[PDB]
RNA sequence: GGAAACCAGAGUAUGGUUGUGAAACUUAAAGGAAUUGACGGAAGGGCACCACCAG
RNA sequence: AGGAAUUCCCAGUAAGUGCGGGUCAUAAGCUUGCGUUGAUUAAGUCCCUGCCCUUUACACACCGCCCGUCGC
């Protein structure tokens, strides 16, 4: 199994290297295909090798997988199987942190929370991979308030680092009751840039495919690179009029890191994107919106 | 430096300087009502 | 090293003049390709 | 039609439109002292309204 | 109705009568 | 004899230009659709350190 | 040696102890890693508090119709 995991990773990185070549290889194919379909001069860059493209074009069919994308390879079983999420905390947690980790279990369908004792960081990733855990969440705290969040996709998936800003928990609010706990509908709003499409994908795949008539709503709203997490359930009193009742925790997120590897590989994994605060134009730039 | 100037002198100086990064947004009722409006619109349209 | 840098400078002006000279010749060749469009289907 | 409308005489502006009865309204009349009127319709009912507060 | 679109799709359907092998050589000739 | 003759072209990209009242009034689907619609009760199958039991 | 109420917790888990780092976010009487010693009770029911579903692949065997209201 250890050799299998090492073998698969090299295939994953190796395919990532040639994704740019294959996109360039594909893009020049349609221009020739457009050139033959509508009788017009073949572009001079395609003037040579034109017959070779035609032969591969004639081979092209629906059966082939097509051009490879690293996002698809990372999230291979996103739709077919329901995700399995495990939630843990840092060593020696506070009382309020153990409340927060208890609430994230209810938010994510099918999540489980395990006590972090003396478990080294490396061993947890090994155990999660062995038992088929899809996603791993690690949460930090400062003076009884959660302050950091890490989301990791176990099969050599991307690792996303977050910092929390305005956390309000249900345990603060009296006599709320019990949650609906049904499979939720997802509302993603404000993500427009290419990186914004990347980040919204990571957050969406933490959830299973819901039912059509589900009344549970989870909203991720981006406003000036700050993502707002909101949890609501609605009741249709009558046509065109809807009532919203808030349930669940309320907190904000700020992304500053995405790494290709897992949280066991800080020393080897490459950085897809980092937040650089000491750039001269750092204060006047946003990345999740265009 | 610090020694030359009197104590708490800069509190009234009204100097001009720049900030490194954007301050965190402040939550208010107006933000809450606006955000609920976005969710309500998508619920009516069933634009999940 | 100083010699090699100077040699690159001559090439850049040389390539610049090469583009302009071929530009006049290219348009004549382009006109011939128009005729091949009309005869593409026929033979 | 089931609606009843209040208008100002000075300029002809409609202040309010009310659902009132479930069928055609048959008769209307104000109380003498104040801006309260009584209405009757084919819905077996009698209702009174405050023209100022539209209630 | 555009002849240029119409001519080509007529031409493609015409070639298929010849046979699959004759398709390759004629399509090669065109390009 | 054939010019050192003879006579007198496409692609992208970036910008421009254009192509008798529904409110002053109304959340009663501007007053709907339905053989296709709207609700309530009971029973069975599971589950929980958002519940029991033992600590 | 910290009432009334209330929160959390099932195995290298609860609890005690030391030793490092400050890593482009957060962090100073704080934050995160690493190791050492290492337990008591429990492996099951819907009784309370609730949650998610249902009551229209014909091997053998087993079993043999959920109910009510208003609209059209
Ligand atoms: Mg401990
Ligand atoms: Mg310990
Ligand atoms: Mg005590
Ligand atoms: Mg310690």
């Amino acid at each position: 199994m250890l050799r299998r995991e090492a073998r698969l990773r090299r295939e994953y990185l190796y395919r990532k290297a040639r994704e740019e070549a294959q996109r360039s290889a594909q893009e020049r194919k349609e221009r020739l295909r457009r050139a033959l379909e509508e009788n017009r001069l073949i572009p001079t860059e395609l003037r040579r090798e034109a017959l070779a493209l035609q032969g591969s074009l004639e081979f092209d069919d629906a059966g082939g997988e097509g051009v490879t994308s690293h996002v698809d390879d990372e999230y291979r079983w996103a739709g077919v199987e329901d995700p399995k999420v495990m939630i843990t905390t840092s060593r020696d947690p506070s009382s309020r942190l153990k409340m927060f980790a208890k609430e994230l279990k209810l938010v994510f369908p099918g999540a489980q929370r395990m006590n972090r004792g003396r478990h080294e960081v490396g061993a947890l990733v090994r155990a999660c991979k062995a038992n088929g855990v899809t996603d791993l969440l690690v949460v930090h705290e400062h003076r009884g308030t959660p302050v950091g969040l890490i989301v990791s996709h176990l099969p050599f998936g991307p690792t996303a680092y977050f910092t929390l800003c305005n956390v309000v928990m249900r345990h603060d609010i009296p006599d709320l009751g019990t949650m609906s706990e049904a499979k939720p509908h997802l509302i993603t709003h404000g993500f427009s840039s290419r990186l914004g499409k990347r980040v919204s994908d990571i957050l969406r795949y933490l959830f299973p495919v819901p039912k059509d008539d589900s009344h549970r709503v989870i909203t991720f709203a981006n406003q000036d690179d700050y993502i707002s997490f909101r949890h609501h359930v609605y009741k249709k009193t009558d046509h065109r009029n809807v009532e919203l009742t808030e349930v669940g925790p309320r907190f904000e997120l700020k992304l500053y890191m995405i790494r290709l590897g897992t949280l066991e590989q800080e020393a080897t994994a490459d950085v897809e994107w980092r937040w650089h605060p000491y750039t001269n134009t750092a204060r006047k730039r946003v990345f999740l919106s265009t | 430096t610090a020694q030359k100037r009197p104590e708490n002198s800069l509190l009234e100086e009204t100097l001009h300087f720049d900030h490194a990064v954007r301050m965190a947004p402040v939550i208010t009722e107006e933000t809450t009502l606006q955000l609920e409006d976005i969710i309500k619109q998508r619920i009516r349209d069933q634009a999940w | 090293k100083e010699h090699f840098r100077a040699k690159q400078k001559e090439e850049e002006e040389k390539l610049k003049r090469q583009k302009d000279l071929r530009k006049k010749l290219f348009r004549i060749q382009g006109q011939k390709e128009r005729r091949n469009q009309k005869s593409s289907l026929k033979g | 039609d089931r609606n009843v409308k209040i208008w100002g005489l000075d300029f002809g502006d409609c202040h309010k439109s009310l659902f009132a009865h479930d069928d055609s309204v048959m008769y209307l009349q104000f109380v003498p002292k104040s801006h309260l009127f009584f209405t009757a319709g084919k819905d077996h009912k009698i209702k009174q309204w405050d023209a100022d507060k539209f209630e | 109705f555009n002849l240029e679109k119409a001519r080509l799709e007529v031409h493609r359907f015409g070639i298929t009568g010849y046979g699959k092998g004759k398709e390759r050589i004629l399509e090669q000739e065109r390009a």
